[PDB]
RNA sequence: UGCGCCGCGACCGGCUCCGGGACGGCCGGGAAGGCCCGGUGGGGAAGGUGGCUCGGGGGGGGCUCACCCCGAGUGUUACA
RNA sequence: UGGAAUGCGAGUGCCUAGUGGGCCACUUUUGGGAAGCAGAACUGGCGCUGCGGGAUGAACCGAACGCCGGGUUAAAGCGCCCGAUGCCGACGCUCAUCAGACCCCAGAAAAGGUGUUGGUUGAUAUAGACAGCAGGACCUGCCGAAUCAACUAGCCCUGA
RNA sequence: UCGAUGUCGGCUCUUCCUAUCAUUGUGAAGCAGAAUUUACCAAGCGUUGGAUUGUUCACCCACUAAUAGGGAACGUGAGC
RNA sequence: ACUGAACGCCUCUAAGUCAGAAUCCCGCCCAGGCGGAACGAUACGGCAGCGCCGAGGAGCCUCGGUUGGCCCCGGAUAGCCGGGCCCCGUCCGUCCCGGCGUCGGGACCGGGGUCCGGUGCGGAGAGCCGUUCGUCUUGGGAAACGGGGUGCGGCCGGAAAGGGGGCCGCCCUCUCGCCCGUCACGUUGACGCACGUUCGUGUGGAACCUGGCGCUAAACCAUUCGUAGACGACCUGCUU
């Protein structure tokens, strides 16, 4: 499809991700990537943690205030990801960057959505059962990221109040069913043509 | 090659910047962690140091050489009148930080306080705040108030005060009041609000912030002293007496 | 090598009832109810029989590595039947030459006071876990008590014990002072 | 917690094959990866099929492992899978799916227009068991 | 009453790693992630419409901002469903990422 | 060499007469290469260090493909097979289970490159034989026989990955 | 001989990349495979069916009788 | 009967510039522990030469060049940067708290591992194997079917 | 690199390495205690004042927890 | 070190746990993004500017993109999804005595269970919703507890990053719309042809006229101060 296509980070592989995410946003599309502290890494947590140990030790030692900057908010390491996949020091590059927006959690305008997948980098597809992995949200708490408290309670209240209104939505889905019995024999020829046709067999 | 003999450097980079502060009001970049099972209470003040004396008092550590003997302590004396309650503000906790939410100014705010907000006082027509006060009067304004209180009990995490000094009881020349953000600690954030409420636009003195023998932390800045070279500023070595081009400076 | 079937049984008492939520293991007994999450272990667990019943552990397609935790499950079971029927008992008892260890047990066993360890005046002060109680024993003049449910918080907290009271910059060998779990067996016998 | 078993004599749906969309029983086992199947009943000659490919059914045929064609096809006959299969809601999908991508534009517009009716009759009940269950709910 | 052309994205132009060829576009179609699926947009007639500062005239309609590049899809490009379109000019780099509309026009079933 | 899925070839050859001998003797090998050409050349191969017979005083009077006689039928073959590693030279016996014969020693090259690096120019197999379920060998064989043989299939990885390559609904792995 | 400018179509020819349909030759004059309950046949085993024996688990009628489902042997077509 | 095959049109004179520092690679080879060291043979190359690939690079791999349109390849590639596997690719191996990841080429050895996977040789075990429960002091009884040893070579790990 | 890359040492100052002298946490001993030796994680912190010599190096005197070793164009001359 | 297989014993390791440091990361402290927030005041008085009512339109220039929507469980994956029934806790409103009694029921969830359906997900993103040639004469279905009016108000709607819909009353539009027929036409039947068909009353700018309600300020310089300072900058004072 098209419009702003936005990813349920959660389960999903980091560079895996972070490919697609990265091709999409070349070829125009908007996306929106939220939950990036539930995007996975492979390998134990020991191993990743680590990796961006030596990647804080990277710093230009005249001015590290010029060096490299470590962002350790999971969404803006996310975010630095896709940035190593696309031609940044260019305008397309930029622009295709500009086209990406990351989120930790689901702020307003996006949990009142739906969120889409990437079947190519879940975790329970691409990795083997047996095998370790980390988690982004904690790799990020333990390099330096602040909110990870305050993010969980704020996560906690809006699945409550999405529980609310799925539950709303399945007493109409209920109530649906005993509407088609109630009004069989008047709609009874509208249901022959759907079923002959694929839709409602 | 190697350095010939170890020295520690000189100074500290925890200070880096080294420029000069760019406010001249002590900031408090981090108040005390809340603690809900406290009682309602301020956690600072603003003062103003008038001077420093000595004092003579007898100590009371056992072991010591000093024990039950009279000592003489160098002090310093921070004028402290009372501070006078002007706002509420309310925050919320995002994971993007803190973020100020609402603030709630009291009806009458002296001439004093008002200085902090122009910066030519006597070309100014003294216009602030003379449309917010008016709200506190109106009955459709004293609703609006209720409810941004109410929106502040059941969204705000942290809850502040904003206070001002009173300069006409001190001897400066300087007629305008600083303002200052206070954290309000202890309690719950309906037991803040209600605490914050009742003392808007009274007074606080300094004794029901401190009490005696309690040990503080004193936030401010440092005398200036302009431009100095590297032996001033970083306290380096001086170069040798028969030192061309300068001795005062860091060889390499 | 990807052996096919690799399985193993545990036979269970009449006294305990053992509920399956996946991977989620209840047993319930005369003393307590212990819980365990087997959800880092892909095997099958089924409940077969309406009386004697039976709790079989299945591992398909497995190789060397993982067809050694269908034992350990099985294992850790039958540590949580005998935990709900028999219960855990360690003892541990004082070793010393010449300054007497001097244990003191507050908050129903909860905490654990060891004074003059090797004569020095630091107050050791160790946590049990959850569900451990830690008793003075009558039956010998220095010996301790753990007794609780789950084998694993029992053991732990005589280790934590037994850490605790360890001697520094001194040969080991020499000094042996310290508190040492002496035995591991049942708070009932049956 | 498995119920569907590779085994001699399971019925195995093809999903992509060359043999896409038919049914073979599942005559020897060859390797982890690899079965002898036959469908001489549903024009499959018996061959070497990976298990990456079929989609086990919920039919087990009774003929031992190895057995010539003449018996798997005495097996499938006595069972009737192939009238059984099309009794099964997995088949109906099937034919649903397909018979929709057949769809001509002439039955896109009828489709459309039955739909449209349909769910504006389905909205107005709907709508009435709503306002009867808030009123039951709070009279 | 609505949409006739189906969308595509011009991804850019013919090339390899280091020389790029400007004659020949690459283009996705919208729906189309296969090499067998591409067969029936070949020899389709596609549009690069844009808009401009000045007034030209519109076959059938008076004056107007909109501009457009002629094109014809000419063969499939991969295995993933992109195709390769040659247009009458050269494609203006500014278009990669944008949309090319692909008309059904010289139609086979 | 290399492989495709190999075939079997009965490559018969000879010694071209000579006043010495007139009627040279025929050998037989059975030589599984991808295709004819390879089967000539290997051939030659193995009848020169074997039989001091090379291609330029001899011919080959015969070389065709060795249907497999019972395709639909599954056996075990155990196949003896010598290879040289990065040090030393060593003899193998193996098994593997097949329709075909051809088809049990693609398996080998292909089991030789994955668990001894082993390429194809660095192997010679001189025994291929179909053996009875009675007299195998290996575990990993013997596993399936089992008149009751039984297996369920645990976890699915989803393949059509990219079908629709963005979706609403997670992957289910039961079935 | 050329359109003022912007375009469209048709058939013919050249190069080229593809898609359908149909015909035949060769091999071990392919290897297999299928049907005739093939025959009234002859042998051999096990990844051994039925039967028999031993142990186990779920059924019924009332803890005997018993209806299944397993495991282990023995055994060469019987109820595969 | 133009006395093997194949290919090709040959012969010849005068005048003649620049050059007369070379360097690199497969194989062979001398001195040197060795060297991006010094010195040789043969062929090709760089120098005189751009182009595709090796991220980058005088010499490597492919291929040599008038200005262009279509088609196809070489060497090399096809997660994203970046054209091309978004194949429902095939069989295995391997988890690394310094993993590994492609000629020249840009970093590792001897020696080791009860990590795991293959393979070779020898041996035990119905009279009864190896475990474990103990006794006498190598034998026994109880459990009652595979086990023990040496070696070898793949990936991974120590050596680092 | 010869139509010039200022040259020994010291002084001053920063940063880096670990093949660790001390200090934090440990393992081993021919570890009784004290003292010491061997090894592991480990470079955060510290590693001095002087007589002689232009010296690097060396040597001695004296404190010290220790007085470890090195690099940065054999760091650093429009810094001396 | 614990539990514990591999390997019937053993084992800190394989899965799963524990204690653990001058190291590491954060805090405390210093700075504060081509990074945000809340609040205040927003232009002389007779010449004017400015703000709100999506203000009401009519038009112009400019920058371009796009050419139906999906308003949402949490998740597991060696398992899941949907429906009534039991147990443990919660909630509203009807009588009884604002508050009580299960006084009874309906309507409810959260947890643990139990059954009944589904599971190559069909209560399905291989999906769903909507789906527009326009009017006219008139029949049959459906609806007539309906359509619309930012109509007018009223209630409940919400803070992670103000966007908010549903319900109630009174009017008019009233059964016209939605499905299948019938009847008669078309300012385009433009005589084969492209940029058509939307978002959209788009972003930004300036201006014209008309109607209401509103507003009448600061910043900098200059002058002072010395808690500051090379110069800038900074801290201050100037009818109370």
């Amino acid at each position: 499809e098209g419009q702003v296509l936005v990813l349920d980070g959660r389960g999903h592989l980091l560079g895996r991700l972070a490919a697609i995410v990265a091709k999409q946003v070349l070829l125009g599309r908007k996306v929106v990537v939220v939950r990036c502290e539930g995007i996975n890494i492979s390998g134990n947590f020991y191993r990743n943690k680590l990796k961006y140990l030596a990647f804080l030790r990277k710093r230009m030692n005249t001015n590290p205030s010029r060096g490299p900057y470590h962002f350790r908010a999971p969404s803006r390491i996310f975010w630095r990801t896709v940035r190593g996949m696309l031609p940044h020091k260019t305008k397309r590059g930029q622009a295709a960057l500009e086209r990406l927006k990351v989120l930790d959690g689901i702020p307003p305008p996006y949990d009142k959505k739906k969120r889409m997948v990437v079947p190519a980098a879940l975790k329970v597809v691409r990795l083997k059962p047996t095998r370790k992995f980390a988690y982004l949200g904690r790799l990020a708490h333990e390099v330096g990221w602040k909110y990870q408290a305050v993010t969980a309670t704020l996560e906690e209240k809006r699945k409550e109040k999405a529980k609310m209104h799925y539950r709303k939505k399945k007493q109409i889905l209920r109530l649906r069913k005993q509407a088609e019995k109630n009004v069989e024999k008047k709609i009874c020829k509208f249901t022959e043509v759907l079923k002959t046709n694929g839709l409602l067999v | 090659s190697h350095r010939k003999f170890s020295a520690p450097r000189h100074g500290s980079l925890g200070f880096l910047p080294r420029k000069r502060s760019s406010r001249h009001r002590g900031k408090v970049k981090s108040f005390p962690k809340d603690d809900a099972s406290k009682p309602v209470h301020l956690t600072a003040f603003l003062g103003y140091k008038a001077g420093m004396t000595h004092i003579v008092r007898e100590v009371d550590r056992p072991g010591s050489k000093v024990n039950k003997k009279e000592v003489v302590e160098a002090v310093t004396i921070v004028e402290t009148p009372p501070m006078v309650v002007v706002g509420i503000v309310g925050y919320v906790e995002t994971p993007r930080g803190l973020r100020t939410f609402k603030t709630v100014f009291a009806e009458h705010i002296s001439d004093e306080c008002k200085r902090r907000f122009y910066k030519n006082w006597h070309k100014s027509k003294k216009k602030a705040f003379t449309k917010y006060c008016k709200k506190w009067q109106d009955d459709t304004g004293k609703k609006q108030l209720e409810k941004d209180f109410n929106s502040m009990k059941k969204y705000c995490q942290v809850i502040r005060i904003i206070a001002h000094t009173q300069m006409r009881l001190l001897p400066l020349r300087q007629k305008k009041a600083h303002l200052m953000e206070i954290q309000v600690n202890g309690g719950t954030v309906a037991e803040k609000l209600d605490w914050a409420r009742e003392r808007l636009e009274q007074q606080v003195p300094v004794n029901q912030v401190f009490g005696q023998d309690e040990m503080i932390d004193v936030i401010g800045v440092t005398k200036g002293k302009g431009y100095k070279g590297v032996t001033s500023r970083w306290h380096t070595k001086k170069l040798p007496r028969k030192t061309h081009r300068g001795l005062r400076k860091v060889a390499c | 090598m990807k052996t096919i079937l690799s399985n193993q049984t545990v036979d269970i008492p009449e006294n305990v009832e053992i509920t399956l939520k996946g991977r989620t293991v209840i047993v319930k007994g005369p003393r307590g109810t212990l819980r365990r999450d087997f959800n880092h272990i892909n095997v099958e667990l089924s409940l077969l029989g309406k009386k004697k019943k039976r709790l079989r552990v299945d591992k398909w397609w497995g190789n060397r590595k993982e067809l050694a935790t269908v034992r350990t499950i099985c294992s850790h079971v039958q540590n949580m039947i005998k935990g709900v029927t028999l219960g855990f008992r360690y003892k541990m008892r004082s070793v010393y030459a010449h300054f007497p260890i001097n244990v003191v047990i507050q908050e129903n066993g909860s905490l654990v006071e060891i004074r003059n360890f090797l004569g020095e005046k630091y107050i050791r002060r160790v946590r049990m876990r959850t569900g451990v109680a830690c008793s003075v024993s009558q039956a010998q003049k220095d010996e301790l008590i753990l007794e609780g449910n789950d084998i694993e918080l029992v053991s732990n907290s005589a280790a934590l014990i037994q850490q605790a009271t360890t001697v520094k910059n001194k040969d080991i060998r020499k000094f042996l002072d310290g508190i040492y779990v002496s035995e591991k067996g049942t708070v009932q016998q049956a | 917690v498995f119920r569907r078993y590779v085994e001699v004599g399971r019925v195995a749906y093809i999903s992509f094959g060359p043999h896409a969309g038919k049914l073979v029983a599942i005559v020897d086992v060859i390797d982890q990866n690899r079965a002898l199947v036959d469908g001489p009943c549903t024009r499959v000659r018996r061959q070497a099929m990976p298990f990456k490919c079929m989609q086990l059914t919920d039919f087990i045929l009774k003929f031992p492992h190895s057995a010539r064609q003449k018996y798997v096809r005495k097996a499938w006959e006595k069972a009737d899978i192939n009238t059984k299969w099309a009794a099964t809601r997995w088949a109906k999908k099937i034919d649903a799916r397909e018979r929709k991508a057949k769809m001509t534009d002439f039955d896109r517009f009828k489709v459309m227009k039955a739909k449209k009716m349909r769910n504006r009759i389905i909205k107005t009940e709907v709508k009435k068991l709503q306002r009867a269950a808030i009123l039951k709910a709070s009279p | 009453s609505g949409r006739l052309w189906c969308k595509a994205i011009f991804a850019g132009y013919k090339r390899g790693l280091r020389n790029q060829r400007e004659h020949t576009a690459l283009l996705k179609i919208e729906g189309v992630y296969a090499r067998d699926e591409t067969e029936f947009y070949l020899g389709k007639r596609c549009a690069y419409v844009y808009k401009a500062k000045n007034n030209t005239v519109t076959p059938g309609g008076k004056p107007n901002k909109t501009r457009v590049i002629w094109g014809k899809v000419t063969r499939a490009h991969g295995n993933s469903g992109m195709v390769r379109a040659k247009f009458r000019s050269n494609l203006p780099a500014k278009a990669i990422g944008h949309r090319i509309r692909v008309m059904l026009y010289p139609s086979r079933i | 060499k290399a492989s495709g899925t190999l075939r079997e070839y009965k490559v018969v050859g000879r010694c071209l007469p000579t006043p010495k001998c007139h009627t040279p003797p025929l050998y037989r090998m059975r030589i599984f290469a991808p295709n004819h050409v390879v089967a000539k050349s290997r051939f030659w191969y193995f009848v020169s260090q074997l039989k001091k017979m090379k291609k330029s005083s001899g011919e080959i009077v015969y070389c065709g493909q060795v249907f497999e006689k019972s395709p639909l039928r599954v056996k075990n073959f155990g196949i003896w097979l010598r290879y040289d590693s990065r040090s030393g030279t060593h003899n193998m016996y193996r098994e593997y289970r097949d329709l075909t014969t051809a088809g049990a020693v693609t398996q080998c090259y292909r089991d030789m490159g994955a668990r001894h690096r082993a390429r194809a120019h660095s192997i010679q197999i001189m025994k291929v034989e179909e053996i009875a379920a009675g007299k195998c060998r290996r575990p990993a064989v013997k596993q399936f026989h089992d008149s009751k043989i039984k297996f369920p299939l645990p976890h699915r990885v989803l393949r059509r990955q990219h079908k629709p390559r963005f979706t609403t609904k997670r992957p289910n792995t039961f079935f």
